[PDB]
């Protein structure tokens, strides 16, 4: 995660192996429920994208759901390509590129740019984004297990 | 399970009953105002007999306390 | 939470997730016991109405007094609401806005709302009210529940 | 309780979970054993009244013991008040004020007047007085529950 | 359960039976005087007759150590 | 339990009788040199003969090692 440090500065924080641990131990106990968002919402504060991959990534089990969420989370990515589309001409170099949807899920940005468009001013809340599609899935695959 | 399919068994106390409903009704996403159109509906609608005419008695304008405690001794 | 800095200023730091686990666990083993009222002021030190509407969020089980609770913290908020009128005229801009039953529940105000509000000189105690409402419908609850 | 930050003050920080549970988990194990005793005393090391009297309402179970613990607590405290005379006169602006039975069982102060009281040059040990009134009520408890 | 539905049994040592009340008394949020009231009058009603017995030849301004030794044996 | 009424059995290692001894005399809280009195005396008074008549041979100015070493075959 991307943490302020004692000095004033928003600088890059591993996530710790109980937190990681936490976060396995509530999917195992508690699957699909309801819970589990809130849950999720806390464990994932000040996170990154690609910590969001690493915590999707480490679930073991319920494959079916693990699909129809990266099936959702590339939709919402699809979705994030079309309302908002490339900017005018080339890039300046006096300035970081604007994000894809691809580089919300994380994939085709690298650590360090992740930490530019949140660190940088005006900051760019990537991790929200993303957050709100986990979140839109979760519903969708709770209303699903539902029985 | 739907929410429809939510109702109180012949032997079972209705706070058990509650707690499923209110479980169930955790489960739906609708708005506000519809989901206090099925709280004071569907709930007692499913509810068993005996205690549906204990809570017909109440009449309108009843709180869960009350309910809960109507409904006690069924 | 919002709590002090070693430099001597009042910061917003996350709850940690053995205290989040000891909220659950207090509540799996002691349900509506009057113990949990202390122990839950105890957890609530320092807390925010964001913090707080976690805490109720994240439980599971007895969902009936979670709906009575629900319903008392809103009619506890139409009292704040009725009890305290809005103010006099536009808001000033040397000034922030006083809140409401909405922003005492955390529903209406953010986080860097809800820390303005008891850092800045005054500060307000949206938390000890909110705490207040909490006890009084545990007590509502906790009578109920008693067999 | 309050502690010694870094920087060479008192100031207040909370208890920790862990430790409440430790606290709780004695109790639970050893009763009234007379091991209780300086384990509570290791365990309340720099703690206010108001931990203490945190620590008392969270117990469950043996509720004579902690009924005849209560009423030992005003008893000392009547004394307290007794032995103790209120001041001459009225308290001055340069000054704060006397503590009583109530202050010392922290019911009838706060936090930072208990924090005044202790910080304060001279430093007043309303800790160690509650602390021997616990002790002592503790002697009661042991000599009883012996069988 | 009710603080007066809190009885002594006929076997049952009243050290137990005190726990209980004062566990019962623990959910009761009453003001004090009538707390004080329930405490001097109840507790000793719903003694059983071989501890009632005992607790009338305390007579009045006992303590509770003083109680609790004095129905021991029974 | 009162400290009077802790006694060795016919058949119990006194050792497991010293135990309960410093741990009834651990729930006295009386000063030092009553408890010193209670050491010399009660323990001895209240062993059994087979180790009490051991325990005389030692004569006084005994220390537990050799107590608990004396009464060992006992």
């Amino acid at each position: 995660p991307i943490v302020q440090n004692l000095q004033g500065q928003m600088v890059h924080q591993a996530i710790s192996p109980r937190t990681l641990n936490a976060w396995v131990k509530v999917v195992e106990e508690k699957a699909f429920s309801p819970e589990v968002i809130p849950m999720f919402s806390a464990l994932s504060e000040g996170a990154t994208p690609q910590d969001l991959n690493t915590m999707l990534n480490t679930v073991g089990g319920h494959q079916a759901a693990m699909q129809m969420l990266k099936e959702t989370i590339n939709e919402e990515a699809a979705e994030w390509d079309r309302l908002h589309p490339v900017h005018a001409g080339p890039i300046a170099p006096g300035q970081m590129r604007e994000p894809r949807g691809s580089d919300i899920a994380g994939t085709t940005s690298t650590l360090q740019e992740q930490i530019g468009w949140m660190t940088h001013n005006p900051p760019i809340p990537v991790g929200e984004i993303y957050k709100r599609w986990i979140i839109l899935g979760l519903n969708k695959i709770v209303r699903m297990y539902s029985p | 399970t739907s929410i429809l399919d939510i109702r109180q068994g012949p032997k079972e106390p209705f706070r058990d009953y509650v707690d499923r409903f209110y479980k169930t009704l955790r489960a739906e996403q609708a708005s506000q105002e519809v989901k206090n159109w099925m709280t004071e509906t569907l709930l007692v609608q499913n509810a068993n007999p005996d205690c549906k005419t204990i809570l017909k008695a109440l009449g309108p304008g009843a709180t869960l306390e009350e309910m809960m405690t109507a409904c006690q001794g069924v």
